[PDB]
């Protein structure tokens, strides 16, 4: 899809592996903010989204946390607390024809900038210091959308670039999509290293005696110490205590 | 500042604005 | 009409379990002791109520006279309105931009225009009975909390639980309710006659951003709460983080008069640049010996240009004309 | 820039046939988007294969496309009766003009 | 199931103009990329023009360039092709065909599946 | 040290920096000191086919 | 490797330089010379770095 009407698709309830992406697309840029890709194969996420569109080749940078330009003012903008990854691969072999590919356009004139992650597709003619031209174009009153007209001879920075963005939370909300890693039989009453659905720590696991309400997934004592957790396979509630220590 | 005679005695309360005079905030100076 | 909502509206905000501890959280709650608009369910059936920021919807009935909702930003099919319809068997949630009639149909099961549905969901139904509901739609989500209790709004304290969180992203601005009636005819339009129904009424309340000090008991349930910004005594409890304050004087917070206006003062715009000197030229040079003139060290304004020349062509590369009046440059050429 | 498709072929029930379809290094070679259509007399030409190995619905497996470098080649197995029809290899290109076509093949069975 | 019936062709004189109508049935022509295929008598098929779904990308045949305008009636839900300033070498049959991968996540190359019934045009004295 | 690598991985050649080029392929210590040099060479190492 | 891919897929010849700087026994350094030794005076010195 074009930038001014980017498309979003929710992907959840499945086993995601981010090792197959290296295949497709030479991947001129594949970078993440808030996670590092080699470790990305491990954690479990809340809800991962995928947005796809085509933009010019000097604007890829505009898709970044809180960067100003003209591709992230009224076109598409991501938040300042973004977490996730951005991906781009120069595709000048399937989207650029001879004479201008007048198939992808972007809003050049906007009244007010847009909040993160909203897209506007209304076609309206810009104003010119007077009741806006009702269908025509004067000094101003330009058409909101201007075609890119991609051609196969431009400099690389003007050739189009397909881009796709993944964005997901990590507050450990009910895991809906995890990496491949397999399960292991449970051990109780022994100081053991545990990895519960992404939450890593050490301590002794004991059958719990506190009543988790059915919509809850974690338990906390004072000071953010994860005090209890429910098993992601059998749903029995478990208590965590750090193994014995003291001074000598 | 809040002046309070105690939760267990009563809920009435009096308020003290320190560096201002109420002409530009019963009242007492 | 009006009626104060007592100490109601508290809900579990983060679904993480905590026991026998006090916690302060900043979120959209129902300010205590606030009055809430009241409407009745006999006939005219129900007027439209805005969805300002969040609704605390309570209804007391015992015959299922209130049966559903319809939400959305407009009644035309131009936008994805929402549907929530209860039944003896299940809830039906839909997001399909269906154009509605002048009035919500009275459940003869349906009266509405076509749909272009994008999301659908189904689950168990929402069924002396005190129904309380809290609907919030801020973060791209529409969230439901609920509680049904035996028994005006009672003074007893009781907290709401998150039941379902809809990720649907419709821009919600107005909301209405759905009524029903026994052996009643259904048509797209009716007068204020309506149909007979059991005695019932429903209240509506509005959430606001507040700071609440929540007390969890040993079983993980909220039992009391104090509104941190209601009056000085509550503000003092909230600052000491303790429900009982002993006799004394306490420094709770600070006040600061807000600015009432904004003013900018600059020098009186003076040494202009010669533009009506290049467009109004009487005799031009030839193309193969075009003339260039450097213009700098002056205040240039491109708002006067619309006067002169019907302007068959006026275009810029690298800048947009509406923003051109703002930036500062090195040396502009002509 | 047009595809070169041969005239006609002939064989008896039980045999299998092939047909060559060349092109340049911009339409067939370099994009692998080429397709093949069939035409009975008096009906709009119908798709036989595209995406060479991607055989579409209803089509009898008896057809097998393949693309090697620039040349393309179809292979039909099990001579039946419906074969009486024209066959055209088409391709998606990248300069102006988005589709070119082959001369057309006549497949007749004895 | 999905039919593409044509209307507006027949005999004509050189110099004149004409209008072709492509009527889509079985699906919505308002969101499916289209393009016409003409076939001279006794030859193969040939590309004519192409409309996008957007409506903002239009690609004509190189020989008919400068003429043979195209458009869509999303009100009457048809396709129109007006042949303007015809010459003698343009006598042929014409087909109105729809591109298959009109979804948004197809991962499959293009292929013209639904064809138009097709009408012939004859331009001479 | 000399070898040949791709043109989207230059960033990957760093101590313990993630991509797919510095975890299991060949890895430098986390306390590395020195310099790195890379130059895309497509005129002497890439043939036709 | 083929000579027409996107920049992220073309090769890069690479060479890595690695050296310690604990100022261990100097083995390589020329761009200068040496100077006569000075004693008993406040002097700025540069001993092999
Ligand atoms: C009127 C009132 O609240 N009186 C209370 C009394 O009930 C309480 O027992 C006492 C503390 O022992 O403080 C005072
Ligand atoms: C009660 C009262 O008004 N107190 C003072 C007043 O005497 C004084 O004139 C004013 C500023 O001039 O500040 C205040
Ligand atoms: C005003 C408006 O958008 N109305 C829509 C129309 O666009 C859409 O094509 C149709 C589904 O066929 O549903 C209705
Ligand atoms: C983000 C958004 O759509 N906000 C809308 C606003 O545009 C509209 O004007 C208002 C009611 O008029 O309802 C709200
Ligand atoms: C002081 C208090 O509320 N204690 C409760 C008790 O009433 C309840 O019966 C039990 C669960 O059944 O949890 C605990």
């Amino acid at each position: 899809a074009s930038v001014y009407a980017w498309n979003r698709k929710r992907i959840s309830n499945c086993v995601a592996d981010y090792s197959v992406l290296y295949n497709f697309a030479p991947f001129f840029a594949f970078k993440c903010y808030g996670v590092s890709p080699t470790k990305l194969n491990d954690l479990c996420f809340t809800n991962v989204y995928a947005d796809s569109f085509v933009i010019r080749g000097n604007e890829v940078s505009q898709i970044a946390p809180g960067q100003t330009g003209n591709i992230a003012d009224y076109n598409y903008k991501l938040p300042d607390d973004f977490t996730g990854c951005v991906i781009a691969w120069n595709s000048n072999k399937l989207d650029s024809k001879v004479g201008g590919n007048y198939n992808y356009r972007y809003r050049l004139f906007r009244k007010s900038n847009l909040k993160p992650f909203e897209r506007d597709i209304s076609t309206e003619i810009y104003q010119a210091g007077n009741k806006p031209c009702n269908g025509v174009a004067g000094v101003n009153c330009y058409f909101p959308l201007q075609s890119y007209g991609f051609r196969p001879t431009y400099g690389v920075g003007h050739q189009p670039y397909r881009v796709v963005v993944l964005s997901f939370e990590l507050l450990h909300a009910p895991a809906t999509v995890c990496g491949p890693k397999k399960s292991t039989n449970l051990v109780k009453n022994k100081c053991v290293n545990f990895n519960f659905n992404g939450l890593t720590g050490t301590g002794v696991l004991t059958e719990s005696n506190k009543k988790f309400l059915p919509f809850q997934q974690f338990g906390r004592d004072i000071a953010d110490t994860t005090d209890a957790v429910r098993d992601p396979q059998t749903l029995e509630i478990l208590d965590i205590t750090p193994c014995s220590f003291g001074g000598v | 500042s809040v002046i309070t005679p105690g939760t267990n005695t009563s809920n009435q309360v009096a308020v003290l604005y320190q560096g201002v005079n109420c002409t530009e905030v019963n009242v007492f100076q | 009409a009006y009626t104060n909502s007592f100490t109601r509206g508290v809900y579990y905000p983060d679904k993480v379990f905590r026991s026998s501890v006090l916690h302060s959280t900043q979120d959209l709650f129902l300010p205590f002791f606030s009055n809430v608009t009241w409407f009745h369910a006999i006939h005219v059936d129900n007027p439209v109520l805005p969805f300002n920021d969040g609704v605390y919807f309570a209804s007391t009935e015992k015959s299922n006279i209130i049966r559903g909702w319809i939400f959305g930003t407009t009644l035309d099919s131009k936008t994805q309105s929402l549907l929530i319809v209860n039944n003896a068997t299940n809830v039906v949630i839909k997001v399909c931009e269906f154009q509605f009639c002048n009035d919500p149909f009275l459940d003869f099961r349906v009266y509405s225009s076509a749909n272009n549905c994008t999301f659908e969901y189904v689950s168990q139904p929402f069924l002396k009975n005190l129904r309380e509901f809290v609907f919030k739609n801020i973060d791209g989500y529409f969230k439901i909390y609920s509680k049904h209790t035996p028994i005006d709004l009672p003074q007893g304290f009781s907290a709401l639980e998150p039941l379902v969180d809809l990720p649907i992203g419709i821009n919600i601005t107005r909301f209405q309710t759905l009524l029903a009636l026994h052996r009643s005819y259904l048509t797209p339009g009716d007068s204020s006659s309506g149909w007979t129904a059991g005695a019932a009424a429903y209240y509506v309340g509005y959430l606001q951003p507040r700071t609440f000090l929540l007390k969890y008991n040993e079983n993980g349930t909220i039992t009391d709460a104090v509104d941190c910004a209601l009056d000085p005594l509550s503000e003092t409890k909230c600052t000491l983080k303790s429900f009982t304050v002993e006799k004394g004087i306490y420094q709770t917070s600070n006040f600061r008069v807000q600015p009432t206006e904004s003013i900018v003062r600059f020098p009186n715009i003076t040494n202009l640049c010669p533009f009506d000197e290049v467009f109004n030229a009487t005799r031009f040079a030839s193309v193969y010996a075009w003339n260039r003139k450097r213009i700098s060290n002056c205040v240039a304004d491109y708002s006067v240009l619309y006067n002169f020349a019907p302007f068959f062509a006026f275009k810029c590369y690298g800048v947009s004309p509406t923003k051109l009046n703002d930036l500062c440059f090195t040396n502009v050429y002509a | 820039s047009a595809l070169t498709q041969p005239a006609s072929v002939s064989g008896s029930p039980g045999q299998s046939i092939t047909i060559s379809c060349t092109g340049t290094s911009s339409d067939v070679g370099g994009y692998n988007y080429v397709s093949w259509y069939q035409q009975h007399p008096g009906k709009a030409p119908k798709l036989m294969i595209y995406d060479v190995s991607n055989r579409p619905s209803g089509v009898s497996n008896r057809f097998s496309g393949s693309k090697s470098g620039n040349t393309a080649s179809l292979t039909i197995s099990g001579l039946q009766a419906e074969d009486e029809a024209d066959y055209y290899c088409s391709s998606y290109t990248s300069s102006s003009t988005l589709y070119v076509f082959g001369t057309g093949t006549k497949v007749t069975v004895l | 199931q999905v039919q593409l019936v044509e209307s507006g062709g027949g005999l004509v004189k050189p110099g004149g103009s004409l209008r072709l109508s492509c009527a889509a049935s079985g699906f919505m022509i308002s969101d499916s990329y289209m393009n016409w295929i003409r076939q001279p008598p006794g030859k193969g098929l040939e590309w004519v023009s192409y409309i996008s779904s957007n409506g903002y990308a239009i690609y004509y045949g190189d020989s008919v360039k400068g003429r043979f305008t195209i458009s869509r009636d999303n009100a009457k839900n048809f396709l129109y092709l007006q042949m303007n300033s015809l010459r003698v070498e343009d006598t042929a049959v014409y087909y109105c065909a729809r591109e298959q991968p009109g979804g948004y996540y197809d991962s499959s190359g293009y292929r013209l599946d639904p064809w138009g019934q097709g009408i012939l045009v004859t331009v001479s004295s």
